[PDB]
C-alpha cells in the first residue's frame, strides 16, 4: 500500500492538470495560432502527455494495473473452428493489447498452421486455407466493432458531453438542412474522385 | 527515372503506422501521397459542415460541437455516437 | 483479473480520452497546420476551439484506419503482398462507404 499523503498530493497535481487541460480545450485558435509549434493544441497534447504519465506513477504506488477500462482491453473469444487447439490460437492472435492488434490474412492462416503442427492434426493445405479465410473474416468483424465502440464511447470531451442527436440545430431549419444535403452530395463526391484519382495513378504509371 | 516527391506534412512513418494499425503491412508508393490526399477531403468534407453550422449559429469560432454535428454527417466513421 | 486504480479526483472516462489522444500517430503541428490550410481557403477570419481541432484528429485517424482495415479484410493471398490504390478503391466498393 503506498504512502496516503502522496497519493492525496498526487490526486491533487492530476486534479489540476485536467483543469488546465479543460481550459486549454476551450481555447479559441485563429489561423495564425494554427501555425503556431506552441498553440494552445500542443500544449494541451504535451499536458495529456504529462497527465497520463503521472496516471501511470499512481498505478504503481496504489499497485494497481495500468488499465483504464477501454473497450479495446475487453477480450474477443473465437470458438470458431472444430479444433479448440486452433480456436485458442486465434483468441490469442486478436488479443494482444494496444491500438495495434490488427491481423492479416497472413497472421490467422499463420496461427492456424502453426496450431495444426504443433498438435500434429493432420489438417491439409486447402482446408487450413479455408479454416484460416472463414477466420479472419470472424475476428475482422470483432475487431472491428471493438475499435468503433472505443472511439464512439471515448470521444471528445466535456464540450461535446452533453451532444444527442435529437438536438440537431438541422433538424429544425429546413434551410440549414437544404445546405447540409447539398454539402453531402458533394462530399460524396470528392471522395470518391480522390480514390479514382490514386487507382488511374496506380493505372497509368 | 525514379523520383521522390516534396512534402511539408504529415511524413512517411506516420502513414505506414496508420496502415499498421489497420492491419496492413506493407503499402506502396503511391499509398503514402494519397492518404495525404483523402485525408486532406475528410477534413475539407468535415470542415464544410462544421462550418455551415458555425455560420448558421452566427459565430466566427468552429466549435467541437460544430464538428460533432458535421463528423455525423459523414457516415460510419462517428456512427452511434451520443446515442 | 486485475486490480483497477479509480482515481478520487478524476473520472476514469477523462482518463481513457487523454489516453487515446496520446495515441494518435499523425504529428500534431503537421496536422493543425492541415486544419489551417483547409480552413484557409474556407474564411480568413475562422477560428477553431483546441478541441475541435482534437475531434477532427481523432475522427480522421479512425477514418484512414478503417480504409485500410477494410483493405486488409479484402486482400486474401497466399504470399502476403504489398497494399496498392486500386485495392483500396476495390475493398472500399466492396465493404466500404456510398
Amino acid at each position: 500500500r503506498g504512502s496516503r499523503r502522496q497519493i492525496q498530493r498526487l490526486e491533487q497535481l492530476l486534479a489540476l492538470y485536467v483543469a488546465e487541460i479543460r481550459r486549454l480545450q476551450e481555447k479559441e485558435l485563429d489561423l495564425s495560432e494554427l501555425d503556431d509549434p506552441d498553440s494552445a493544441y500542443l500544449q494541451e497534447a504535451r499536458l495529456k502527455r504529462k497527465l497520463i504519465r503521472l496516471f501511470g506513477r499512481l498505478c504503481e504506488l496504489k499497485d494497481c494495473s495500468s488499465l483504464t477500462g477501454r473497450v479495446i482491453e475487453q477480450r474477443i473469444p473465437y470458438r470458431g473452428t472444430r479444433y479448440p487447439e486452433v480456436n485458442r490460437r486465434i483468441e490469442r492472435l486478436i488479443n494482444k493489447p494496444g491500438p495495434d492488434t490488427f491481423p492479416d490474412y497472413g497472421d490467422v492462416l499463420r496461427a492456424v498452421e502453426k496450431a495444426a503442427a504443433r498438435h500434429s492434426l493432420g489438417l491439409p493445405r486447402q482446408q487450413l486455407q479455408l479454416m484460416a479465410q472463414d477466420a479472419f473474416r470472424d475476428v475482422g468483424i470483432r475487431l472491428q466493432e471493438r475499435r468503433h465502440l472505443d472511439l464512439i464511447y471515448n470521444f471528445g470531451c466535456h464540450l461535446t458531453d452533453d451532444y444527442r442527436p435529437g438536438v440537431d440545430p438541422a433538424l429544425s431549419d429546413p434551410v440549414l438542412a437544404r445546405r447540409l444535403r447539398e454539402n453531402r452530395s458533394l462530399a460524396m463526391s470528392r471522395l470518391d474522385e480522390v480514390i479514382s484519382k490514386y487507382a488511374m495513378l496506380q493505372d497509368k504509371s | 527515372k525514379v523520383l521522390r516527391d516534396n512534402i511539408q506534412g504529415i511524413t512517411k512513418p506516420a502513414i505506414r503506422r496508420l496502415a499498421r494499425r489497420g492491419g496492413v503491412k506493407r503499402i506502396s508508393g503511391l499509398i503514402y501521397e494519397e492518404t495525404r490526399g483523402v485525408l486532406k477531403v475528410f477534413l475539407e468534407n468535415v470542415i464544410r459542415d462544421a462550418v455551415t453550422y458555425t455560420e448558421h449559429a452566427k459565430r466566427k469560432t468552429v466549435t467541437a460541437m460544430d464538428v460533432v454535428y458535421a463528423l455525423k454527417r459523414q457516415g460510419r466513421t462517428l456512427y452511434g455516437f451520443g446515442g | 483479473k486485475p486490480h483497477r486504480y479509480r482515481p478520487g479526483t478524476v473520472a476514469l472516462r477523462e482518463i481513457r480520452r487523454y489516453q487515446k489522444s496520446t495515441e494518435l500517430l499523425i504529428r500534431k503541428l503537421p496536422f493543425q497546420r492541415l486544419v489551417r490550410e483547409i480552413a484557409q481557403d474556407f474564411k480568413t477570419d475562422l477560428r477553431f476551439q483546441s478541441a475541435a481541432i482534437a475531434a477532427l484528429q481523432e475522427a480522421a485517424e479512425a477514418f484512414l484506419v478503417a480504409l485500410f482495415e477494410d483493405t486488409n479484410l479484402c486482400t486474401i493471398h497466399a504470399k502476403r503482398v504489398t497494399i496498392f490504390p486500386k485495392d483500396i478503391q476495390l475493398a472500399r466498393r466492396i465493404r466500404g462507404e456510398r
